[PDB]
């Protein structure tokens, strides 16, 4: 029994929107935006933590900085590293630096990740409404998303396999009164909150994965 | 994905 609708956004489980700029680290965005919800949930506190701990950190795990990575990936490095610094301590400069990570700075932590059922927009739901927000892969790769403005965002070329960008989905909702009418996710970007609808963007939901949302989605666990 | 300069 789910809830129509969520916004996690509206319980104060998410920071502002972030900015990875010219850096191939939204992994890192989506990493720490569920990491943020989490300890949230744990503690009653909202701190933004380091995009920046993680690009520079995280490579023994198999993530890449700049060139890429896997939000799985950076939950794994948070359990064997013991931490991961706020964004106030280690700030983020959007390319590949030395490793500073100071454990005296640490804010959060997790003891490993769930993995949601590939391909199945029903669990993706049923982990949004019961423990908050969740990291996914998209395939963002579209002159469409690059200049989406607002409404329900529907791409025919859009890929629910070869996934090129790691975003949050905060929630989910519908239009009107009718809870199956117009269904979409609510997605936290990290390209400013100049993009698109204040940095978020609605991807239609319950439409055959639409741009792979639930392919490859997770959360750490706290 | 990075945004289009
Ligand atoms: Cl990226
Ligand atoms: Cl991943």
């Amino acid at each position: 029994d789910l809830p129509k609708s969520v916004d996690w956004r509206k319980k104060g489980y998410v920071t502002p929107v972030k900015n990875q700029k010219q850096c191939g680290s939204s992994w890192a965005f989506s990493a720490t935006g569920a990491l943020e919800g989490q300890m949230f949930r744990k503690t009653g506190k909202l701190v933004s933590l380091s995009e920046q701990n993680l690009v520079d950190c995280s490579r023994p795990q198999g993530n890449q900085g700049c060139n890429g990575g896997f939000m799985a990936r950076a939950f794994q490095y948070v359990k064997e590293n013991g931490g991961l610094d706020s964004e106030e301590s280690y700030p983020y400069v959007a390319v590949d630096e030395i490793c500073k990570y100071r454990p005296e700075n640490s804010v959060a932590q997790d003891t490993g990740f769930t993995v949601v059922a590939p391909g199945k927009e029903k669990a993706l739901m049923k982990a949004v409404a019961t423990v908050g927000p969740i990291s996914v892969a998209m395939d963002a790769g579209h002159s469409s998303f690059q200049f989406y403005k607002s409404g329900i965002y529907f791409e025919p070329d859009c890929s629910s396999k070869n996934l090129d960008h790691g975003v949050l989905v905060v929630g989910y909702g519908f239009e009107g009164a009718n809870s199956q009418n117009s269904k979409y996710w609510l997605v936290k970007n990290s390209w400013g909150p100049e993009w698109g609808s204040n940095g978020y963007v609605k991807i239609a939901k319950d439409k055959n994965n639409h741009c792979g949302i639930a392919t490859a989605a997770s959360y750490p666990n706290v | 994905a990075v945004a289009e300069k």
